[PDB]
């Protein structure tokens, strides 16, 4: 009896300068996934001419996908976020200007929150499939610091 | 100074020396560090020498016209230093 199930799950994205104090996100679209990421590759491996190995560390990023219902309230703040541009609003060394961080939440309890980083891609209008319906938007963000929260 | 003696799998070379090193820093590797180093031979003839065991048993090196340089201090005195003992 383990329970693996979705249902449930709420995201807060506070942001630097855009939305300072942060936006919720609690509707999911139903034909993609609402939310996935790629694979971690933080290792790597070169082989010597004894016939050894050897292991040392390299850099990797983080990358997640999230897909809404088009015409919600959270798609409209998504693509405020996409809108803004890096080269706007104030300066300060080393920030990664407005850096979105992503606090998400488990059905079962579990928290991870993620941080050191920006938004990436997106769509810009609506699209119609052949059957009438509009598809649903997704997004893709990228983050530096994983921090390991996983707690109950 | 010296010289190095560099064995592969199964060869073995003899009178190298270090000529370049090329150490690297890149986001593929950051807890080691990707090195390319360079050896030249020294190149000398008669590569086998011929060597006596008898310091007294050996051929005569040739030290040609150098200066008595001088700077002394005197005569009677270093030498009733060398024979009085002091």
């Amino acid at each position: 009896m383990i329970n693996v199930s979705g249902f449930g799950t709420g995201i807060v994205i506070v942001s630097a300068s855009s939305f300072p104090m942060g936006f919720s996100l609690s509707k999911f679209a139903d034909d993609e996934s609402p939310i996935s990421s790629k694979e971690l590759e933080p290792f790597g491996y070169e082989m010597l001419y004894d016939g050894g190995l050897f292991a040392f560390d390299k850099a990797a990023p983080l990358e997640v996908s999230v897909s809404v219902i088009a015409g919600s309230e959270d798609d409209i703040n998504l693509r405020i976020l996409l809108n803004s541009k890096k080269g706007s609003f104030r300066f300060l060394p080393g920030i990664i200007p407005d850096m979105t961080t992503l606090v998400a939440t488990l059905p079962d309890g579990g928290r991870t929150v993620l941080s050191n980083g920006t938004i990436l891609k997106g769509p810009a209008i609506d699209t119609i499939q052949n059957t009438g319906r509009r598809k649903g938007n997704t997004y893709t963000f990228v983050f530096g610091s994983y921090l390991g929260a996983q707690t109950a | 100074d010296t010289l190095y003696k560099v064995i592969t799998r199964g060869m073995v070379f003899e009178r190298m020396m270090c000529t370049s090193e090329a150490l690297n820093q890149t986001p593929d590797m950051i807890s080691a560090t990707p090195a390319r180093l360079t050896f030249s031979q020294v190149l000398v003839q008669n590569p086998k020498p011929i060597m006596f065991r008898n310091a007294g048993d050996s051929s005569m090196i040739d030290r040609g016209l150098a200066l008595a340089e001088d700077v002394v201090g005197s005569a009677g005195d270093l030498f009733d230093y060398a024979v009085n003992g002091v």
